[PDB]
């Protein structure tokens, strides 16, 4: 039984903007098994409207997907993606930072 | 330039909850233009590309007979698997399949592939010559036995030299406005104070496609892997890609450094320097 | 187009 960890990428779709209305993305990869839990967070929060796209995988078979919704950025709101799978003791927090 | 198309199938075995689940996606190039999700409403093959939309309901209903089959084949899969390992019926498990093939510049068929994968890791996988096969162990010696008495190499190497190729070139053609465009990267540098003597030089490269991207950082114009990180490239959401390169440096020693930037879509490669 | 080769392990 291979166990992989999630490499977790935290990012939006377009330069950000306050006040214009973007896309805010949770980008999780070379995990397994596939089983994962991913939440976007807004003021810890989580956020419904949320999309992801169909489970896939990479040449080493470790899966990826990506978790958007859509958003307009502002100075005080922050946002961040949770995320869990059997690879981690707790679940992992990952803030997004526009300035990276 | 050289193109492919590519399957992909996961299967997930959900025991003491009912049938495994089953997902299924095909992508030209790194562009997905279907998907079958047994979790999802239709229970059909759908399109997620607007060049496949065309295709007429022969093409979806037959799709969706074979992405099924393929679906009832790897559930009779998990259960022999189980015993192959003598595994208990208690733990989930996973298979996962992978075909495509590539062609070249012209259009000509070059590579096939056929993969196969038991939790995680290889199983038995169709070698280059499309004649041959590599089992991981011992149990898939016993499965390479069964596909070479039922001839099924050559099954294969007949899609993937025909059918795969054949179909590839119709999508290029159908999709030539998205597939066949080559987005160059926009670059862009940042920096960070990591102490009061270190500093992060972050080397962006966004909106490209295809994802095929290569960042590297000299220092006095040396390649260096050292104190650098590259993230796994990563989907924007609108058919770009995103990358980025960072490396830690001394501060008042960040003009030694220079992010090196190569895509198809830059007729000559960057070099980036801070500010 | 997919391939209609199945051959169980």
């Amino acid at each position: 039984m291979i166990q992989r960890t999630p490499k977790i990428q935290v990012y939006s779709r377009h330069p950000a903007e306050n006040g214009k209305s973007n896309f805010l993305n949770c980008y999780v990869s070379g995990f397994h098994p596939s089983d994962i839990e991913v939440d976007l967070l807004k003021n810890g929060e989580r956020i419904e409207k949320v999309e992801h796209s169909d489970l896939s995988f990479s040449k080493d078979w470790s899966f990826y997907l990506l978790y958007y919704t859509e958003f307009t950025p502002t100075e005080k709101d922050e946002y961040a993606c949770r995320v869990n799978h059997v690879t981690l003791s707790q679940p992992k927090i990952v803030k997004w930072d526009r300035d990276m | 330039g050289s193109h492919s198309m590519r399957y992909f199938f996961t299967s997930v075995s959900r025991p003491g909850r009912g049938e495994p689940r089953f997902i299924a996606v095909g992508y030209v190039d790194d562009t997905q233009f279907v998907r079958f999700d047994s979790d999802a409403a239709s229970q059909r093959m759908e399109p997620r590309a607007p060049w496949i939309e065309q295709e007429g309901p022969e093409y979806w209903d037959g799709e969706t007979r074979k992405v099924k089959a393929h679906s009832q084949t790897h559930r009779v899969d998990l259960g022999t698997l189980r015993g192959y390992y003598n595994q208990s019926e208690a733990g989930s498990h996973t298979v996962q399949r992978m075909y495509g093939c590539d062609v070249g510049s012209d259009w000509r068929f070059l590579r096939g592939y056929h993969q196969y994968a038991y939790d995680g890791k290889d199983y038995i996988a169709l070698k280059e010559d499309l004649r041959s096969w590599t089992a991981a162990d011992m149990a898939a010696q016993t499965t390479k036995h069964k596909w070479e008495a039922a001839h099924v190499a050559e099954q294969l190497r007949a899609y993937l030299e025909g059918t795969c190729v054949e179909w590839l070139r119709r999508y290029l053609e159908n999709g030539k406005e998205t597939l066949q465009r080559t987005d160059a990267p926009k670059t862009h540098m940042t920096h960070h104070a990591v102490s009061d003597h270190e500093a992060t030089l972050r080397c962006w490269a966004l909106s490209f496609y295809p994802a095929e991207i290569t960042l590297t950082w000299q220092r006095d114009g040396e390649d260096q892997t050292q104190d650098t990180e590259l993230v796994e490239t990563r989907p924007a959401g609108d058919g770009t890609f995103q990358k980025w390169a960072a490396v830690v440096v001394p501060s008042g020693q960040e003009q030694r450094y220079t992010c090196h930037v190569q895509h198809e879509g830059l007729p000559k490669p960057l070099t980036l320097r801070w500010e | 187009l997919a391939c209609f080769v199945l051959a169980a392990v």
